[PDB]
RNA sequence: ACAUAUUAUUAUCUUAUUAUUUAUAUAAUAUUUUUUAAUAAAUUUAUUAAUUUAUAUUUAUUUAUAUCAGAAAU
RNA sequence: UGAUAAGAUAAUAAAUAUGUGGUGUAAACGUGAGUAAUUUUAUUAGGAAUUAAUGAACUAUAGAAUAAGCUAAAUACUUAAUAUAUAAAAAGGAUAUAUAAUAUAUUUAUCUAUAGUCAAGCCAAUAAUGGUU
């Protein structure tokens, strides 16, 4: 009914198809074998009815994970059972392996911190599960533009709503953060002004091997108003809006680059009509706070 | 039948041989 | 022990008085069967040492009757005896040491007297 | 043979009664938490004390072990199958399966 | 006479199973092959479901022969 | 490691043989129904077709051990690569040390080839109870 719910069931057929045997898998999906698989009369597991032939599964949009993980309820477990469930199949699985992009990570990490309240259980499960994205051929989702910077964000925002100010275990877990980056290409150039906001929030100099200086490069978004060309190019740049408005806000050192205004002026102004990302997202955080 | 159809071919071959021994003796 | 072909003992004699032949036997066929070939005889049972040879220094002696080049020849071809037999061949001086496992291996024990071969 | 040092793991023969296993734990009275009695007492001398073949066979044997540095602990003896041995496996199987899972 | 039991045999009848050998499929699977939608990614390609195409491997039915066994006769 | 503890990783110590795998039951044991011999027994200093790219499983020696898929995973299975007209293969595990998963070392397994050992197939000659009512 939901958007959420369609797309759980969109995520739910997704797997169940590449997790079904590949002997079986031409009789329960094909149509035309509909009789066939009557007849062989297969038991399906749990020793329940004989298995009942499926609609043919086709590739999913990556849109549905976006769609399911901001239906997730202010306080629930179902992003983080969802992720084990999924990353729990095969590495053989391609489709399963392949089908999560940097972008959702970056949005399972801004959600689970912001709206569903349970960043620490997310970055655990990331962290923890990341050895296998190796050995499943898709390091890339392990970046600098979509998992240290949202996940130095998400820190300069905790450190803050929680006012934690050890110099200690802020570096340990930097340091653990750019461990776990398996796609090494800065961009932008937030990074640097992400980990040198955060050196200061904790008061620590910051000092990580392989974050060679980059100069801002921030997409700017035309002049021109699109429809879905425009609506799918802020939702692309949404993660970098949430990361300028952050940085400023956070400490006013960053005011000093004026690139970061120019783009929360085209982001902003781009669909000023809609409401805003940023806004909305600090608001959850302090309805979370308050339980 | 395949079974009828060897016995007679055979019992034709006894009752040539059965003969070549009168023709012979 | 391992292979097709074992060197190992074939029970003979009456009930509480074991004799043994030294056979060289299939695996497979059973333990009394008749075997490739008898290499010799082991008699377990020590000849006994009156009071007088005890204390006079006689030590009892355990007989076995053994075809040496026979039984150097299935070693040879790669025949594989069985622990009992191992040890008896060691003894003889057939096998060496390195027949020896962890468990027998008497890598520190005094040697009261050393293999002598002899003609009588 | 000569009477081996208590460790750290077997300080006393309770504690070695413990570890081999085998039920060996019933016979602490036996012993007497007597270090000695354990290394000296042959089979002769344990069957007059009442312990059953099985038992008195295995103590010696760890007792073997110990005096030799080699590990004591429990080794477990063998156990038919859930479905029972092979020779009665077929029919137990069909009859469990037929109860279970229908 | 005969009523019984047992066995064997067959130009006969019926026949499980199996082997071998026929014909057939809009049969299944894989690959190839002709196109066609849906979906996805990127900004043509991939996937899935169909269709066409041959190929191999199976399946169902079917032709013929032999066959446990039983029936009848001796 | 995870800013709160759900999980992940490694080391260590245990558990699991109601999951997938391996090896083992062509032997041994028992019995004498059938079997009078195209088949069974016994014997011979017997034989050829002038007996397989068979090793069954130990010995000696030499070499090799590759890539995918399928299963949850593998020393399971499948399809390929390369190896004596040429054909025909495989498998890792344990423990250390050094590295940034890989490499060596040790240990135990896998595959192929050659010979040995054990062990097979087939044939001949001669003999093997009673009744010709
Ligand atoms: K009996
Ligand atoms: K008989
Ligand atoms: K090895
Ligand atoms: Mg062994
Ligand atoms: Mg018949
Ligand atoms: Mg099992
Ligand atoms: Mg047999
Ligand atoms: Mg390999
Ligand atoms: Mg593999
Ligand atoms: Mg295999
Ligand atoms: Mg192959
Ligand atoms: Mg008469």
């Amino acid at each position: 009914a939901s958007t959420g719910e369609i797309a759980k069931a969109k995520l739910d057929e997704f797997l169940i198809y590449h997790k079904t045997d590949a002997k079986l898998k031409p009789f329960i999906y094909r149509p035309k074998n509909a009789q066939i698989l009557l007849t062989k009369d297969i038991r399906d597991p749990k020793t329940r009815e004989p298995l009942q032939p499926r609609p043919p599964v086709k590739p999913l949009s990556k849109q549905t994970l976006n769609d399911f993980i901001y239906s997730v309820e202010p306080n629930s477990t179902e992003l983080l059972d969802w992720f084990k469930e999924w990353t729990g199949t095969s590495i053989r699985k391609r489709a399963i392996w392949t089908y999560i992009s940097p972008i959702h990570v970056q949005k399972m990490l801004t959600a689970s911190f912001f709206k569903i309240g349970k960043y620490a259980h997310m970055v655990g499960l990331l962290y923890g599960i990341e050895h296998k994205f190796l050995k499943a051929q898709n390091p890339s989702v392990f970046d600098i533009e979509h998992f240290f910077n949202t996940n130095i964000m998400c820190a300069l925002h905790r450190n803050r709503l929680k006012d934690y100010k050890d110099a200690e275990i802020a570096q340990r877990k930097l340091q653990v953060a750019w461990k776990k980056v398996l796609n090494r290409k800065n961009n932008t150039g937030l990074a640097n002004i992400l980990v040198a906001t955060l050196g200061r929030q904790i008061g620590f100099t910051p000092e990580l091997t392989g974050l060679q200086p980059v100069d801002i490069s921030l997409p700017d978004i035309p002049n021109s108003s699109s429809g879905a060309e425009l609506k799918d190019l802020l939702s692309k740049y949404e993660g970098i809006y949430l990361i300028a408005r952050t940085l400023l806000d956070i400490d006013q050192h960053n005011a000093q680059y004026l690139e970061l205004q120019e783009f929360i002026r085209q982001y902003q102004n781009a669909l000023s009509e809609s409401s805003d990302p940023y806004d909305t997202h600090l608001k959850a955080l302090g309805l979370l706070e308050t339980p | 039948s395949a079974k009828a159809v060897k016995f007679l071919k055979a019992q034709r071959r006894k009752q040539k041989n059965e003969a070549k021994q009168a023709t012979l003796k | 022990t391992c292979g097709l072909v074992r060197i190992r003992l074939a029970r003979f004699g009456r009930k509480n008085s074991p004799v043994y032949n030294i056979v060289v036997a299939n695996s497979r066929k059973a333990r009394d069967a008749k075997p490739i070939e008898v290499l010799g005889t082991y008699v377990p049972v020590p000849s006994p040492v009156t009071k007088r040879e005890l204390k006079r220094g006689v030590v009892p002696i355990k007989d076995v009757k053994l075809d040496f080049d026979r039984t150097k020849y299935w070693i040879g071809v790669g025949a594989q005896p069985s622990e009992t037999v191992t040890k008896l061949l060691r003894k003889a001086g057939i096998l060496n040491d390195a027949w020896a496992t962890s468990k027998n291996s008497n890598v520190n024990r005094k040697v009261v007297f050393e293999r002598m071969e002899t003609l009588e | 043979s000569t009477i081996p040092k208590p460790s750290d793991q077997v300080p006393d023969v309770d504690a070695f009664l413990n570890k081999i296993g085998r039920n060996c734990n019933e016979l602490k009275d036996t012993f007497e938490n007597n270090w000695n009695n354990l290394f000296q007492w042959d089979s002769k001398i344990l069957k007059e004390k009442g312990v059953n073949i099985q038992q008195r066979k295995y103590i010696l044997k760890q007792v073997h072990n110990y005096r030799n540095n080699r590990p004591i602990h429990e080794i477990k003896l063998g156990k038919k199958s859930f479905f029972g041995g092979e020779r009665k496996r077929k029919a137990f199987t069909a009859k469990w399966k037929a109860e279970n899972k229908q």
